[PDB]
């Protein structure tokens, strides 16, 4: 999972 | 004594800090629960092994990962082909952090690299002809003044970066992340982030944004990206340090915000979650604790006399101890949580978030906590950018010696 | 047509179709930094993106081809741009459209891009009819999806749609009462609607969020809402509440309750309230409880607030040096 910042 | 354990993680009463679910299980509190069984085995790893604990930021390790990411990436990252200014970011700062020098060879092809991203009528894009975005524009910026040099500095086109800001300027305050796209308190804080480092804040150019800022903080506390929207971590960090670039934090209740962020420590963890009810990670590690060091300048602006000379507002051996232990891949690199594969973003806010509770810095006071090994130690990050504190100055001195765009 | 992942999918170099166009191989330098190994399939779809993007190309095959990028990587802005504009000069059925992004987002429900599409495609038709549900569809998947919940609020807004809202966050409430996202469209549809100064509405939600504490002591969204809810008028201004919570430190303490009745003290001190002394002493005493035994992770917020309290409520706090 990979966290969202754009 | 003999009996007293140095880690506060593994001290018995420790244990107490597990969630109590009142007999009443719903998906969060279940989710909560998987956590901390998993965290728990971590914790415990040394004693069911018999061994005597030892947290070693493994720096060799991290190194390696770094240095071959800066030039190359596996598929793996096909989904950040639109962010690759970032991975320029994410892994400059974690070298800085880490104290590894950057070579004149990659500096200068670096700079070439974010030219090339750099649109022809102002801002960076994700990658070469991509149209250029907030985003991209502040990691571009943030990555040329990690380097430092006049070459970096120069790649910045300064009066197109300016229009580039206009042209996303809305009525209301907010700016658009990019031409016909969305709107949310990340553009404020990239915008302020980049045009106070290069020096083209113009009088009016940043009219209603900090009262936008101001509406976006909730009945939490913290800020949400617009408006009505829960507290976010991510965005709490963008708010508040867009506030301090703008000198406006006092637009804020300060008081609920603080509230808010300390609340937002783990007590079993250690580590911070990103809002009330969900899970712990170790990029919050900076978006969250990053907030304290913000909001001790600020209530210290005000003469608050009850503020601590030696700590930030948060348990900082507790979070050290979370991402020594719980946030390193052995190959190297960082991450989320135990059980999380590791990635460039983690591991340029696990080390930002190292460092910040690692030093705590009030002027002239200056106090650290480095748990572990000593060698564990990295070089300071500034709160609001988050570069390190000697590249803010330098840059932002050196583009004081040019012109407001326009003048 | 044909599928990023159909068996049968097939480079675009090799497709007679495109024949006419020269790909357009990435721009990036002499010695790349940060260079992407990408895949054969990759590569060759933005290859050709980009030169159709180059010569701005709006046909119906670089239409089809945008599907292709964004599956590949549906965090491009560029080819979500670019599709844009070809949904606008090619004259594009925008339901089709509204049919297309529901899928992707069902897919890939935690990316900006497509949220973002999805808005303008409803500003676009000015029809919020599918909205509502289709959201309420992602929610049950991850009932706290950031981007799905901002959608949900933009919507319900701008199309006055408040009606059943308060209905969905009791359903959500009931489901997982830790929700926080749920508390806080909870709090999003009643400052809109009623607002909390009507006696009534404020009333009722401080004897839900009580009851709800009473189910679940520990957990902290319900804690958070109540404070929430009356911390703008003081708490100090609700007499009853103080007795209240006390009545609950038996079977049903926490660090939690412990913190409120640290903040009723602290705003009680702010408003000169009778005994002084007796309520900064319990508040200290609290503070201590709290940074020593039951909330040691917050030692230094606990501390702060029991200088701060300390810094000015003491007896001696307004009392001249000389004295
Ligand atoms: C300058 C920039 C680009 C800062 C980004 C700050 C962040 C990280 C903002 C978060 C944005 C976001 C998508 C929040 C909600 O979605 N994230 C999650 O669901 C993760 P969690 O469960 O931890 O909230
Ligand atoms: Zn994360």
């Amino acid at each position: 999972t990979k966290c969202v910042f754009m | 004594p003999v009996w007293s354990e140095p880690l506060y993680s593994l001290r018995p009463e420790h244990a107490r800090e597990r969630l109590q679910d009142d007999s009443v299980e719903t998906v969060t509190s279940i989710e909560q629960a998987k956590v901390e069984e998993k965290i728990q085995e971590v914790f415990s790893s040394y004693k069911f092994n018999h061994l005597v604990p030892r947290l070693v930021l493994q720096r060799e390790k991290h190194f390696h990962y770094l240095k071959r990411g800066l030039r190359q990436l596996t598929d793996a990252y096909e989904c950040l082909d639109a962010s690759r200014p970032w991975l320029c970011y994410w892994i400059l700062h974690s070298l800085e952090l880490l104290d590894e020098p950057i070579p004149q060879i990659v500096a200068t092809d670096v700079c070439q690299f974010l030219e090339l991203c750099q649109s022809p009528d102002g801002g960076f894009g994700g990658g070469p002809g991509q149209y250029p975005h907030l985003a991209p524009t502040y990691a571009a910026v943030n990555a040329l003044c990690i380097i430092g040099t006049e070459e970096a500095y120069n790649v910045i086109n300064r009066e197109k970066l300016l229009q580039y800001l206009y042209s996303l300027k809305q009525p209301d305050g907010s700016f658009l992340m990019h031409v016909g796209g969305e709107v949310d308190v990340r553009s404020a804080y990239c915008a302020a982030s980049v045009a106070s480092l290069t020096n083209i804040i113009t009088p009016d150019l940043f009219e209603g944004t900090a009262e936008w800022i101001a509406r976006c903080q909730n009945w939490e506390g913290g800020i949400g990206g617009v408006p009505g929207m829960e507290a976010h971590g991510g965005y709490t960090f963008c708010g508040l340090a867009a506030l301090v670039i703008l000198k406006k934090e006092r637009s804020l209740n300060l008081k609920s915000l603080l509230q808010w962020v300390t609340s937002r420590q783990m007590r079993f963890e250690g580590g911070f979650q990103g809002r009330c009810n969900k899970l712990v990670d170790g990029c919050y590690s900076f978006w969250q604790a990053g907030l304290l060091p913000l909001l001790h300048r600020a209530l210290h602006a005000q003469g608050d006399p009850a503020l601590s000379m030696s700590h930030w507002m948060f348990h900082q051996q507790a979070l050290q101890e979370y991402i020594l232990m719980c946030c390193q891949c052995p190959a190297g690199g960082l991450l989320d949580k135990p059980g999380k594969s590791r990635d460039f973003y983690h591991t340029c806010y696990c080390l930002s978030g190292l460092s910040i509770a690692q030093h705590f810095g009030s002027g002239a006071m200056l106090h650290d906590v480095v748990m572990g090994v000593p060698e564990n130690v990295l070089q300071p990050t500034h709160p609001v950018y988050n570069i390190g504190p000697d590249k803010v100055i330098q840059a932002t001195t050196h583009f004081l010696q040019k012109p407001v765009p326009g003048f | 047509f044909l599928s990023l992942d159909s068996p049968t999918y097939v480079l675009y170099r090799d497709r007679a179709e495109w024949a006419d166009i020269d790909p357009v191989p990435q721009n990036d330098g002499p010695s790349p930094v940060v260079q992407i190994i990408y895949s054969e399939k990759f590569r060759d779809v933005y290859d050709y993106f980009r030169a159709v993007l180059q010569r701005d190309e709006r046909s119906e095959r670089a239409f089809k081809l945008t599907r292709d990028a964004i599956e590949l990587n549906a965090a491009n802005y560029t080819v979500w741009h670019f599709r844009r504009v070809l949904l606008r000069s090619l004259q594009k059925d925008l339901q089709e459209e509204m049919n297309y992004i529901i899928a992707i987002i069902e897919e890939q429900p935690k990316n900006y891009q497509v949220w973002h599409h999805r808005r303008v495609l409803v500003e676009w038709l000015k029809d919020p009819s599918q909205e509502l549900e289709f959201i309420a569809d992602i929610l049950n998947q991850d009932a706290k999806n950031y981007h799905a919940w901002q959608h949900r609020q933009w919507v319900i807004q701008e199309f006055r749609l408040w009606d059943n809202e308060l209905q969905y966050v009791d359903q959500l409430l009931k489901e997982d009462v830790r929700n926080n996202s749920v508390w806080n469209q909870r709090h999003f549809v009643i400052s809109n609607t009623t607002g909390y100064s009507d006696r009534a509405v404020l009333e009722r939600e401080v004897q839900y969020t009580l009851e709800m504490i009473k189910l679940v002591p520990h957990n902290e969204s319900a804690w958070n809402y109540l404070k929430g809810i009356l911390q703008d008028r003081g708490l100090s201004r609700y007499p009853n509440l103080l007795n209240q919570l006390l009545d609950l430190q038996p079977s049903h303490s926490s660090p939690y309750l412990i913190a409120f009745l640290v903040d009723i003290y602290e705003d009680m001190l702010e408003n000169q309230c009778d005994n002084k002394e007796d309520i900064l002493n319990k508040a200290l005493e609290l503070c201590e409880i709290l940074a020593k035994e039951k909330d040691t992770i917050r030692k230094e917020y606990w501390r702060y607030i029991g200088r701060s309290l300390q810094s000015k409520h003491s007896r001696e706090s307004d009392i001249p040096a000389s004295v």
